[PDB]
């Protein structure tokens, strides 16, 4: 929709998005070591979970 | 061992003891209860140093 | 001159709230206070809305 002698500005409808995507999902998996809890048994967790 | 079993339900909205949940949770109402129990709530019986 | 359309004006601010929204959202790019106080009850509000 874009022609010369006129207006052709496109929004950046998504690079926001991705943006938006970016800094809190990364910060979020990148919490700590909260990725992962394997629901350890009972008789030994220490050894094989954490 | 293999085990064939794993979970990742500490990360989100899910199990997952996420940072704002904990942050709000904990330092108000576990704060407040804490001391409640401390104060008249008891010392050497209810929940203790340990 | 033809008149303007009465909410032109007010098409900066959606701009300015969008490239905010791009890396510096935060009002005017700053922080200050006057009159209004902050309080403190656990981090205050913890690490200014964890940054």
């Amino acid at each position: 929709n874009e022609r010369p002698g006129k207006s052709g500005i496109v929004s950046r409808d998504v690079q926001e998005t991705v943006d938006w995507i970016m800094p809190s999902l990364m910060k979020v998996f990148t919490s700590g070591g909260q990725v992962v809890k394997y629901e350890p048994d009972t008789a030994e967790d220490v050894e094989q979970a954490e | 061992a293999n085990w064939r079993e794993r979970s990742d339900l500490t990360v989100t909205v899910g199990i997952g003891n996420m940072n704002k949940d904990q942050q709000m949770l904990h330092l108000m109402r576990i704060w407040e209860m804490a001391q409640a129990v401390v104060g008249g709530g008891g010392l050497g019986v209810l929940v203790s140093e340990q | 001159t033809p008149q303007l359309s009465g909410e032109v004006y007010g098409m900066l601010d959606r701009l300015e709230a969008d490239r905010g929204k791009r890396t510096g959202i935060t009002d005017r790019t700053r922080g200050l206070d006057q009159n209004t106080l902050h309080s403190n009850q656990a981090a205050m509000s913890v690490n200014q809305l964890m940054t």
